């Protein structure tokens, strides 16, 4: 047994990672604050927002962390992954390089995250269809090849944004 | 993980009864700070008379066991350095002096000698306004704040500054600052009522919050429990208010004034000048004294039990923010003689405590009086 | 257009030069006023103490 | 133009606070002379008593 | 609890350096210069938002090149100058003196037959006390100049400091590595402050940075730092 | 213990009035009061910073 806060049953620490400009801050802001903006401020270090949700009648508190995607604020060893309950790997569906680097983000999870942490591949900017480069089938083939759930999304138009985070919260509850 | 708030916290369920132990007057004028050595073996009080006097905590059954005067100007802040080995003092002369204390056995008299010194050019730094010392093993930094807003961490391991911060003077004069027991952050309180938080790891100004009445921060202390809370004493209404610097919300306040709670209208001239706070048994205690010269024991867990320590029952008894409000009760036979007023008769300037085999309160006032209580 | 650009650039530079000078002056007013405030905050306590 | 008015008003504030500082020091000087008289009246009354 | 290391003279393997990405806006020349020389119009600066830059990596020492300049293989760029190429440098760890330097020049096309440098950055391969560079580094790229390997380097990629971001980035990396004490409520504020500072620097200045990485040599799940050392430097002189 | 109290008390009151330090002794109970109550101590009735100096504490302790 352990102490339990009356407001929330489960504290699920989520973490967003991915190349710069993939839309991690936009996704975090759209989910935790229903706001979006064209002004780009490159994240440094860490940021987090808390959002309380409900799934299967359980009050779930999500602490979603947004890590800096730029080369200069990244390091080989990382201690942000430590204690994450689930990790979202974001990529920009309009930039194949961000999708290719997903392979490299995954190996960071297998090295520093919890041994069986939940993972979720997210393809932000799905609203730029005239500029999209990856196929949904190309991503699904890759996500399923590793068993990680996947949802294409758009922070701009809220498209699947809520569902992406809600899905990982459910998956973590399923894990524990 | 393991930074203890006090080397010796108050005894369990300690309740200062208000018994005067020692009445001291060795200072010619106003005492500015009372600091207790982290050993609680000694304490020191500096004064506008330019002298500093050091006292043996165990002798408060009294005499200034040691005294120093060779700086000049009003000495108006001092601090021990995690032991009785060093004691630093500073004066409006802009001189910062590191006094070394020589502890001797009873047969041979003790002594003080200066073993480090700095001087601040009145045109480029001004004198200090407050200082604090905090060990980190690799360094023994003595942070001090100056009138021009410079907050300098002088590493007593050498002459080198560990770091320096430049408080924005647009926020007014630095009137007090405190540092996190974890040494992760710092908060600057000003004459205009602004709290300005500095992250000591990055040495950046992370936030600035202002008292709505725009009134002087008389004392500033970190909270003994909530790592993001700062206990800011404010001029007027005896207001002591906890401010959560993570958000800027005034979210707990002690109030004792004719003016209704939190009102910006005509505040009382009385103000809290010294705040001592301890977590005790997890029931935090905050002891305040000030310009009304009434020591108040505030129980932050059960505020209805808060009471005046600096006086017997001869004295008149007493916005989503948890405010504790003090309202004076709307109240001849010579049932024994009238006793002498034991409390102070002038503005109390600081409160400190020591725990040598009992919980004693030290208080001092602008007339130079120093009083020990238990 | 180069002539006008050069003239306006000098105007912006020379006007901003006064802005930064006034910044040093205002910074000095604060530095001095902070000293007068320090003294005042003591005289008020001496007055109340006396 | 906002800074010129600020330089003016801050300078007037510097002059006003400096004048106020002067009157407080003189007031405390005068109040001390009275306090000295009070303490001597008390000393004489006490000693006679 | 233990520091694992090896001498630079014992590690007889080729030094390897990852050319990471290049971050930062590239200063476009005013069309006044394009009128002075029209061949500018065809340079990579004007034709495409990201040109197919390449990075040269000569190892210098005492102002002399130790070996021929290795270079990044061709990679197409569209919206980000990002190479993920481990250049196997032409010199081994025992060949390096205490003042060895990498001179990373970034190049772009300038019409036919003629490359032109976007910028250059020089970082010493051994740190303050002879340990070889241990990990990821962000090097300040001096614009429009070819990286100089003379000692002292006129185009240093690192500072001892002296500006906000050079200090705050080191602390940010230290914080990410877990070296710095974690405090969630402070971090969520201090990093917003650093974000404002960085975004201000990104506007008030046009400096760019080149990420590089050095291989962390491992053995039996231990990572060994390489320390500049000499065979026979181990014996103090037997002067009678 | 009552004598110790009363004598120490008198001496403390004596020092509070800045009476002549060399004359006061810890045992001469009534003489101490005599020096305090007679006009000989010009400072009687004054309130100020007495010091209970070492040369008078060491005789008591
Ligand atoms: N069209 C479209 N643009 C988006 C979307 N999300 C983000 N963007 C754009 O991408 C920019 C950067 O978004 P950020 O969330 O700050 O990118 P990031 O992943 O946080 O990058 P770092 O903070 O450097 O790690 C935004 O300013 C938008 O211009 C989206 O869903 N649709």
């Amino acid at each position: 047994m352990s102490s339990m806060n009356p407001e929330y049953d489960y504290l699920f620490k989520l973490l967003l990672i991915g190349d710069s400009g993939v839309g991690k801050s936009c996704l975090l802001l759209r989910f935790a604050d229903d706001t979006y903006t064209e002004s780009y401020i490159s994240t440094i270090g860490v940021d987090f927002k808390i959002r309380t949700i409900e799934l299967d009648g359980k009050t779930i508190k999500l602490q979603i962390w947004d890590t800096a995607g730029l080369e200069r604020f990244r390091t080989i060893t990382s201690s942000y992954y430590r204690g994450a309950h689930g990790i979202i790997v974001v990529y920009d569906v309009t930039d194949q390089e961000s999708f290719n680097n997903v392979k490299q983000w995954l190996q960071e999870i297998d090295r520093y995250a919890s041994e069986n942490v939940n993972k979720l591949l997210v393809g932000n900017k799905c609203d730029l269809t005239t500029k999209k480069v990856v196929d949904y089938t190309t991503a699904k083939e890759f996500a399923d090849s590793l068993g990680i759930p996947f949802l294409e999304t758009s922070a701009k138009n809220a498209t699947n944004v809520e569902q992406s985070f809600m899905t990982m919260a459910a998956e973590i509850k399923k894990r524990m | 993980e393991n930074a203890e708030w006090e080397s010796k916290p108050p005894p369990p369920g300690w309740r200062p009864k208000g018994l005067l132990v020692a009445h001291l007057h060795e200072h010619k004028s106003a005492v500015n700070r009372i600091r207790v050595s982290d050993e609680h073996s000694l304490f020191a009080t500096c004064s506008n008379d330019g002298t500093v006097k050091i006292w043996n905590s165990q002798k408060m059954e009294t005499r200034s066991i040691l005294t120093y005067s060779r700086i000049g100007g009003r000495v108006k802040t001092l601090t021990f350095c995690q032991g009785s080995h060093y004691l630093a003092i500073a004066s409006d002369n802009g001189a910062v002096q590191l006094l070394g204390i020589e502890a001797s056995k009873l047969p041979k008299s003790p002594k003080i000698h200066p073993l480090q010194s700095r001087i601040l050019d009145q045109k480029e730094d001004g004198c200090v306004v407050d200082m604090h010392h905090f060990n980190s093993g690799a360094q023994s930094v003595l942070a001090y704040a100056t009138v021009n807003g410079s907050l300098v961490g002088w590493d007593l391991r050498s002459s080198s500054n560990a770091w320096t911060l430049k408080h924005d003077l647009k926020s007014g004069l630095i009137t007090s600052f405190a540092v996190d027991i974890h040494q992760c952050w710092l908060c600057i309180g000003t004459s205009s009522g602004t709290m300005a938080c500095w992250d000591m790891r990055f040495q950046l100004p992370i936030s600035s919050h202002c008292h709505p009445s725009r009134a002087r921060i008389r004392r500033l202390s970190m909270h003994p429990l909530y790592q993001s809370w700062v206990i800011a004493a404010v001029q007027g209404n005896n207001e002591v208010s906890m401010w959560d610097m993570e958000t800027g919300d005034r979210r707990f306040t002690l109030w004792a004034s004719s003016a209704p709670p939190l009102s910006e209208l005509q505040p009382s001239p009385h103000s809290v000048h010294g705040i001592y706070c301890s977590p005790a048994d997890g029931n935090p205690i905050l002891l305040t004294a000030g310009s009304d010269m009434k020591i108040r024991f505030w129980d932050l867990a059960y505020p209805e039990r808060s009471y005046v320590v600096a006086g017997s029952t001869s004295s008149p008894s007493v916005e989503g923010t948890e405010v504790v409000q003090e309202i004076q009760n709307k109240q001849t036979p010579r049932r024994g003689p009238e006793s002498l007023p034991v409390g102070h008769h002038d503005i109390i300037t600081d409160v400190a405590t020591f725990q040598t085999t009992q919980g004693f309160i030290v208080t001092a006032s602008r007339d130079g009086i120093v009083k020990v209580w238990k | 257009v180069e002539k006008n650009r050069k003239i306006v650039a000098e105007n912006l530079e020379k006007v901003q030069a006064e802005a930064e000078r006034l910044d040093q002056e205002e910074a000095q007013y604060q530095r001095e006023y902070s000293e007068f405030k320090r003294q005042q905050l003591e005289l008020d306590d001496e007055l109340k103490s006396v | 133009q906002k800074l010129y008015s600020r330089a003016q008003r801050h300078q007037e504030k510097k002059e006003k606070i400096q004048r106020h500082n002067r009157k407080l020091g003189d007031l405390v000087e005068k109040k001390t002379i009275d306090l000295r008289s009070h303490y001597e009246r008390l000393a004489n009354l006490r000693r006679s008593h | 609890e233990k520091f694992h290391y090896i001498y630079s003279c014992d590690l007889d393997i080729n030094v390897q350096l990852k050319i990471g990405s290049l971050e930062g806006k590239r200063e476009q020349k005013s069309y006044k210069a394009v009128l002075e020389d029209p061949m500018l119009k065809f340079s990579g600066l004007y034709q495409e938002t990201c040109s197919d830059l390449y990075v040269t990596c000569q190892v210098f020492a005492e102002g002399k090149p130790l070996a021929l300049p290795v270079r990044t293989s061709y990679k197409a760029f569209s919206t980000r100058w990002n190479w993920n190429e481990w250049l196997k440098l032409p010199v081994k760890y025992p060949d390096l003196p205490r003042n060895a330097q990498v001179a990373l020049t970034i190049w772009d096309v300038y019409g036919p037959g003629k490359a032109v440098p976007v910028g250059g950055t020089t970082v010493s391969l051994f740190g303050k006390y002879g340990m070889f560079r241990q990990g990821m580094h962000d090097l300040k790229v001096w614009p429009n100049v070819e990286a100089d390997g003379s000692e002292p380097t006129k185009t240093p990629g690192r500072t001892s400091s002296e500006d906000q971001m050079s200090r705050l980035a080191k602390l940010t990396k230290a914080h990410r590595q877990g070296h710095m004490v974690k405090v969630d409520w402070l971090d969520r504020l201090t990093f917003r402050e650093i974000e404002m500072i960085n975004e201000s620097e990104k506007r008030s200045s046009n400096f760019m940075y080149l990420m590089v990485e050095f291989r962390c040599v491992k053995c039996d799940d231990k990572e060994y730092g390489i320390v500049y050392y000499e065979k026979d430097g181990d014996e103090s002189s037997p002067i009678l | 213990r009552a004598v110790k109290k009363l004598n120490a008390n008198i001496l403390y009151l004596c020092f509070s009035q800045h009476v002549n330090l060399d004359q006061l002794q810890p045992l001469h109970t009534l003489r101490n009061l005599m020096y305090l109550v007679s006009p000989s101590s010009e400072h009687l009735g004054r309130s100020g910073p007495f010091e209970v100096r070492a040369d008078l504490e060491e005789s008591m302790e």
